[PDB]
DNA sequence: CAACAGCATGCGCGCCCAGGGCGTGCAAAAGTCGTGCCAGC
DNA sequence: GCTGGCACGACTTTTGCACTCGACTAAAGGGGCGCGCATGCTGTTG
């Protein structure tokens, strides 16, 4: 599911410069390791996976913070 | 400065550079990378020599770290790009190069492991008794040996010596009537005059040593120091820096200033018929030299004929 | 005894590059020893 | 991808491994400049 | 807007008597001076027009503006004065190699 | 790096000929003065105690030698750059700053109200800075690392 | 006849490649050829 | 018992070391420009 336009994920988080930070911090997880995608993979690279999960509203700064606190508390 | 192609550099890659590049990219641990970096510097532009193993182990300063750890790692390093790399002794070189024959090579795998692993020390001369050792006969062993002789040695494929390091000559010796005549082909002005005087001393050397004669007539630096009255070290420095050029046997002339060289020519003549006897007889040649009037008595003059990678001693 | 790290010695994190005059003493703090002769590389030995 | 030497290596090794992460360092050519200004009697040093 | 940096100070009390100062720093020092119980610490200033090459060369960070135009001059003012860069703009960050 | 030790400390032309001249305006001298007397030419009366030439000033070197013979007394003048080092060494910014403040009050000309402020903001920079002015003319010259001068 | 203000001349910035192109003794110390001695086959 | 390698000696080769200034007679280049800042000489105000 190639993304031509990011606007839909930019409405989710204002200022795309923020999007890029969150997108890549989320994609890094799946890229290097120790995460699995919240969305069905369409064969696409991990970057698009991340932007899709942001466009779906499943992932954001707050959500990644809550997941970080949950993973640190569970460890 | 910049914006021009200043001779900033090329950054070429040698063999050790490339091996280290190859280590960077392989799944070594923190320690194993230290052993690997420890081995790749031990390697030489010639490949095979990884020098002493137990100094590789002891160089790390104990604290555990056995021999086996450097041995395994060592093997894997020996497996990198230029096929057989490092190892030791050429034997294990040919066993690592022989490690990959695809195993689909007819007759080669087994026979090659026997010949290359053990008894290869006797394969130098010829087959002979070895044919009775391995029970092989005819061309079965000869084809395996064709493969062993088809292997090549170590690395020297990385190389990175495109520079031939040419001579560029300095002074040309135009050959005259069975001899040589100078022409000099190809403060700072005072240095140039000194170089011209060095060329003049080479011309005096033409008068000092006969060209046509075997080797060169024996001369002393006191002759060239007699002609222009220059100091010995200065003349030897001019002849050491610059290299004289002649149509035949051109050389820095530093060796041109008939002595041992004539004996070397005589040794070369003896070498031509020396093929019949592998051991050779420089001592007998020394007796012949004494009969000729040289008075050589198993001296290094004969020993030089018996040295210089001569068949003498090595054949014995 | 080894575990020898050239790459790890400089991670140096800085701010504000600073600038000033160099005293002869600070020059000599940088100095590895003195160059006393003009010539560069011997033309025979091909070593410095 | 130009003058960071340790960082070019780490970069390419992580790429071959699928990391896509940078580990940026300090580019050579800055270091050079600092030596070339030290070559006049000016020190320029990086203060933490 | 960037030509209007660099005001010129009529009155005392803020130190810096009668010379080219940042308008920013002057408005910050006068703001802090009015915040203090002493209101005479504030001074009147006059803004200056600069003129865009003058205004580059006059930048607080000695690393930029060295690399703009005049390098000898720049580095001599900086070497004698002993100024620190702070790395706060985009060219410095580039030349050091860090994010902007 | 490397370094080389200089017999007679000289030059550093980076200062002095980068206009304006810090050595010129620091010592209250024209750059034709100091520029002229760096190498050869004048003898640059330095200290000049018990000397007919003003403790600070220059003179014709041949005339100065004749003047010294006429004086019958010897004045520690330095023809080389060592007089700039000596003068430069004997200069105190705080004493100069007090003199400059008196001079600024003394001056009735705005033209004179600018130069003075230049010297205040300069010398003041040397005080708060912590650099010694001496350092400007250099003794030990550092040499650049070999690999960045390739052959 | 005093210092002060103005006009003018000179010098150093920029732009920008651009192409390479390159002897004079004597004397103390040491490298090497010669010769002999010792070890290997 | 013979050959080859190496050790000891002689020789003959290598190396010490540098100051004066030496100079030397030309060898040429060579159509922008602005802009500004400072030094210097002139000029007019009292």
């Amino acid at each position: 599911m190639a993304r031509v336009t990011v606007q839909d994920a930019v409405e989710k988080i204002g200022n795309r410069f923020d999007l890029v930070l969150v997108a890549a911090r989320r994609a890094r997880q799946m890229q290097v390791g120790g995460k699995d995608p919240l969305v069905p993979e369409e064969n696409d690279k991990t970057t698009v996976i991340a932007l899709r999960e942001i466009e779906e509203g499943l992932i954001n700064n707050q959500i990644l913070d809550v997941r970080e606190r949950q993973e640190q508390q569970e460890q | 400065d910049d914006e021009l192609p200043v001779y900033q550099g090329e950054t070429t890659q040698t063999l050790q550079d490339y091996l280290m590049w190859q280590v960077e990219l392989t799944p070594f641990t923190d320690t194993d990378r230290a052993i690997a970096t420890s081995i790749v510097d031990a390697v030489d532009d010639t490949g095979y020599l990884t020098i002493q193993i137990e100094d590789i182990v002891d160089s790390i300063g104990d604290d555990e770290i056995g021999l086996e750890e450097v041995e395994a790692v060592l093997k894997r390093i020996q497996r990198f790009d230029p096929v057989g790399v490092a190892a030791k002794d050429l034997r294990d070189c040919l066993l690592i190069q022989l490690s990959q024959f695809a195993k689909e090579t007819p007759w080669l795998e087994e026979a090659r492991l026997i010949i290359s692993d053990h008894l290869d020390l006797l394969a130098n001369h010829d087959f002979r008794t070895l044919m009775r050792v391995t029970r092989l006969k005819e061309e079965v062993l000869k084809e395996a040996v064709n493969l062993i002789q088809s292997l090549d040695p170590r690395p020297g494929q990385s190389i990175q010596t495109s520079e031939p390091e040419y001579v560029i000559p300095d002074v040309l010796v135009r050959k005259v009537s069975g001899r040589w005549t100078v022409e000099l082909n190809a403060l700072e002005s005072r240095n140039d005059t000194l170089l011209r005087v060095s060329r003049c001393i080479v011309e005096q050397q033409q008068a000092f040593f006969e060209q046509g004669e075997e080797y060169m007539k024996p001369m002393v630096l006191a002759d060239i120091a007699q002609a222009v009255e220059m100091h010995e070290s200065t003349i030897s420095r001019v002849t050491t820096q610059k290299y004289l050029h002649s149509p035949r046997g051109i050389f820095e002339l530093k060796y041109f200033f008939a002595s041992s060289t004539a004996i070397r020519a005589l040794v070369k003549k003896l070498i031509a018929a020396e093929n019949p006897a592998k051991p050779l007889s420089d001592s007998k040649l020394t007796s012949m030299l004494s009969e000729q009037g040289i008075m050589v008595a198993r001296r290094t003059v004969a020993k030089y004929r018996e040295s210089l990678s001569i068949p003498p001693s090595n054949q014995r | 005894l080894l575990k020898f790290l050239k790459a790890q010695t400089k991670t140096e994190e800085f701010d504000a590059i600073k600038i000033a005059l160099a005293s002869p003493d600070m020059i000599r703090s940088w100095s590895f020893g003195e160059v006393k002769k003009p010539e560069t590389i011997n033309y025979r030995t091909f070593k410095p | 991808k130009s003058d960071d030497v340790n960082g070019r290596t780490k970069m390419y090794k992580n790429i071959v491994d699928g990391n896509h992460q940078m580990e940026p360092g300090m580019p050579e050519s800055f270091n050079v400049l600092l030596k070339e200004i030290r070559s006049l009697g000016i020190n320029i040093e990086l203060e933490d | 807007r960037q030509m209007l940096r660099k005001a010129t100070i009529v009155n005392a009390g803020s130190s810096d008597f009668l010379e080219g100062e940042q308008v920013e720093y002057s408005r910050v020092k006068i703001a802090n001076r009015e915040l203090e119980a002493n209101g005479k610490v504030g001074a009147t200033y006059s803004r200056d027009l600069l003129g865009i090459t003058k205004a580059s060369l006059a930048t607080e960070s000695f690393i930029s503006a060295a690399s703009f135009q005049e390098t000898t001059r720049v580095l001599t003012e900086a070497a004698v004065a002993g100024k620190r860069d702070e790395l706060r703009g985009l060219k410095e960050n580039v030349i050091v190699g860090r994010l902007i | 790096m490397g370094h080389i030790e200089l017999a007679s400390p000289t030059a550093h032309i980076w200062f002095l000929k980068s206009l304006p001249s810090r050595i010129g305006l620091l010592l209250d001298m024209p750059l034709r003065d100091i520029e002229r007397v760096l190498y050869f030419e004048s003898y640059v009366v330095i200290e000049g105690g018990m000397t007919n030439l003003e403790r600070q000033q220059i003179l014709t070197e041949e005339q100065y030698l004749d003047a010294l013979e006429e004086f019958g007394d010897e004045f520690d003048a330095k023809m080389g750059a060592e007089a700039i080092q000596a003068l430069l060494k004997s200069m105190d910014l705080e004493q100069e700053c007090e003199q400059l403040r008196e001079e600024l009050n003394e001056t009735n000309s705005e033209t004179k109200r600018k130069k003075l402020t230049k010297r205040i903001k300069l010398l003041e920079a040397f005080v708060q800075s912590g650099n010694k002015p001496e350092w400007m003319i250099l003794t030990v010259l550092p040499v650049l690392p070999p690999d960045l001068r390739p052959l």
